[PDB]
């Protein structure tokens, strides 16, 4: 129903926002004052129908075609969460099955050859949870990364992962957010996150800047940093620049950091590498660009565009069989069931709002 | 191939052949002579069968002067990680006299430093198994510098996990 | 900019002094499509968290949320003082009977633009002034703008020695 | 005698000044029989367990395990200084070619010295100096030694206000 007015900020507060389709609305400014005074009008459904505050603004988290529906997904969100910050989250144990599954070798081959081809993320987090069974926060909200909580052995977890079949999979403002506050939602309620990284870097654009990206991607990286709760992260592919330490890894504090064969894991893309590196070598003798050019891409590739450098610095723990994820994050909460850490007294930190 | 995933999926064997044996099949056969096992071995016999969990079993050392540049074997002369003894919880590293005497590199002390870190955290036993010549002269003050990290983590754990050392 | 700044001063042990004079919020479908309800939050969130000295001093208008979000008694803050110029209501003079007296629109039928345009000021003379508040103590006092800085320098004094708690956590999940 | 005076000083808020020039352990197979692992093992202990200010000065000698034993920086000392006469090594230099180039001393080793003592002095002026270990921070500066004494006073100076942490124990359970 309608949220008017002041009113509006009690439910940002929250933790969660769930509303539904055609008969809830939320708003400090109705659109009569808003044509008043701006000059342009609008209905309630796209000021702040439900549909808006999911894909656009970013305040709700779920939107369902119905009340019974929503008041179902209110009961799975508790499902996963704790009482209150000072138990785990509800716990149905179950014991894992700790030999190689025929669905386990299917993520031997989900990562397709040509880094351009983008595979489906959902899937590799299904393989990973309980009953293949995921539960989303906000799909609709910057679809190009994926949030939401599942089970491992019967324990609440949650999941931070770039989604490479939107936008790449890149990192973004919108992205940050979503993620940044759900990661603080968990490590507050003590649900452990996993997190799968394929990311290429930062979605290029003006008005990323002239926002401020700089802000705002800064709030992911401070709150896996600020996190003591279990963090696991799995990098299936691409790990490039500032986007590598974003996305949980061990820098930031990840306690068990796992790459696939097919993880790339460098400071740049080869091409915009080589176009800094020995641009000397391009230029002269030069014939055209190709020639030089594309043997020193791929010299460079099949040289470094491993996760194997990442590896022998222990930056990453293991290099892994891909279907032998499931397996690790299982015996690695395991181990990290007792995870307990520390740091010097704060009223509370001052993360970039 | 290796420009596919799945040339990918079989570099990553070779690799675990490499790293599941370090040190030469003669160094192996001269331990074994002695009346010994290898690092890896005392491990398995260790830990409940199936729970070792492998950590930083790819690093490789980054010392130049001499010529360790040459020989730079995955892990780096120790086998670390965790598991479980009869079902609890446990941090495990191992000295692999079939590396470099076993002799403490900067990596190779790294690696244990991650496993006493992991333990410390979790709250479960060390169980250091000691099989080293010394330290490996040839990174100089390096090896110092290993030691001295271990030290501290020892001393800091006294008292809050058990540590255990097996020398042999 | 400012949930930002008093986070900052109220992590560092810094008082905050606030001014309010503030009609409300911009309007804009650009203001909420971005994400205001989430954004302005965190002003709230900031001044509700703060547990170092708050003093407001509201010099002209506050209307509704607004109203909330710099420095109410009702988010935590010590001492609020209010001027005699300060409107505290829950909004301006002409949206609020422009609905609750809504039966006088075609009523009165040409008569009405003259009919409402007294009940503005009638209400604005009775409503638009910082004593329902006062009443209720939502505002510690009203006060002369000339004794403000006095005002001020007294409470702080006082304030200087304040403390509270509150349940742990780890931290807080400022909206973001 | 040193591994109690630390710890002394340390329960008592009383900063520690190490003054390094070490060769190594007293060699002795009595040194050995008698426990010296399980002895100057407290040594390492004290420093570490310490959370007072630690300044450390190599005017000299730090050789091996005995480096790390005089309040290294990886038992967590705050300030570690050395002089240029200092000589940071695993070990002193003809120990180290003896093991590290055997087979030059003996292919071609008609004449066994002239490169042994060759291949020392060439170890010696590489090696045993402070600026290997200055290199990668295990010595904050290598300084002049008339500059101890106004090190030792700003540094005591900034560590003044020095807290650290650690996980509960009743207490830890060094060697005996």
């Amino acid at each position: 129903g309608p949220c008017a007015g002041g009113a509006v900020y009690s439910p940002a507060i929250t933790d969660f926002t769930v509303m539904v389709d055609q008969t809830s609305h939320m708003f400090i400014t109705g659109p009569d004052v808003i044509k008043t005074v701006t000059g342009e009008d609008v209905g309630f459904e796209e000021l702040g129908g439900a549909r808006t505050h999911n894909s656009t603004s970013g305040v709700a988290h779920h939107m369902a075609g119905d009340e019974k529906d929503a008041v179902e997904y209110v009961k799975q969100l508790l499902s996963y969460l704790p009482s209150n910050n000072l138990s785990e989250p509800p716990a149905f144990p179950e014991e894992a099955d700790l030999a190689v599954t025929d669905e386990d070798a299917e993520l031997d081959t989900i990562v397709p050859d040509s880094a351009n081809q983008p595979y489906d993320m959902h899937s590799v987090i299904e393989h990973v949870l309980d009953d293949a069974e995921f539960f989303e926060t906000q799909p609709l909200f910057a679809p190009n990364i994926l949030t939401g909580f599942g089970r491992v052995e019967g324990r609440p977890v949650g999941i931070v992962a770039n989604q490479p079949m939107q936008f790449a999979g890149c990192l973004d403002i919108t992205a940050s957010e979503k993620a940044a506050r759900f990661v603080r939602t968990c490590d507050a309620f003590n649900v452990p996150v996993l997190t799968f990284v394929d990311v290429p870097g930062f979605l290029p654009g003006v008005d990323q800047e002239h926002d401020g990206i700089i802000r705002r991607g800064a709030k992911l990286i401070f709150a896996y940093a600020e996190a003591t709760v279990p963090l696991i992260t799995v990098i299936t592919r691409k790990a490039f620049g500032g986007a590598y330490n974003v996305m949980g890894s061990k820098h930031l504090g990840a306690d068990l950091n796992l790459a696939w064969p097919t993880a790339q894991i460098a400071v740049m893309g080869a091409q915009g590498a080589v176009n800094i590196l020995h641009r000397r070598t391009i230029a002269d003798a030069g014939d055209d660009a190709e020639a030089t050019r594309a043997r020193l891409i791929q010299e460079y590739e099949d040289a470094l565009l491993n996760p194997y450098t990442a590896a022998e610095r222990g930056y990453v723990d293991a290099v892994i069989m891909p279907s032998d994820t499931r397996r690790h994050i299982v015996r690695g909460l395991r181990q990290l069931r007792t995870k307990r850490e520390s740091l010097p007294p704060k009223k509370h930190g001052n993360i970039p709002l | 191939d290796i420009h596919t995933t799945a040339g990918k999926l079989a570099d990553l064997r070779r690799r675990i052949e490499e790293a599941t044996h370090a040190g030469s099949a003669r160094a192996v056969e001269k331990q074994h002579a002695k009346g010994k096992l290898t690092a890896r071995e005392r491990i398995d016999l260790l830990l409940d069968e199936g729970s070792f969990v492998e950590l930083d079993e790819f690093a490789r050392h980054r010392s130049t002067n001499f010529g360790l540049d040459a020989n730079r074997p995955y892990g780096d002369g120790v086998v670390t990680g965790y598991g479980t003894v009869d079902g609890r919880p446990v941090a495990v590293f191992s000295q692999d006299f079939t590396v470099f005497g076993g002799a403490l590199g900067e990596v190779y002390g790294q690696k244990i430093v991650k496993v006493m870190d992991f333990a410390l955290k979790t709250g479960c036993p060390v169980v250091g198994i000691n099989d080293s010549g010394g330290a490996r002269i040839q990174e100089g003050v390096a090896s110092l510098g290993a030691y001295g990290e271990i030290f501290r983590r020892n001393t800091h754990a006294s008292g809050v996990i058990p540590q255990i050392s097996l020398v042999v």
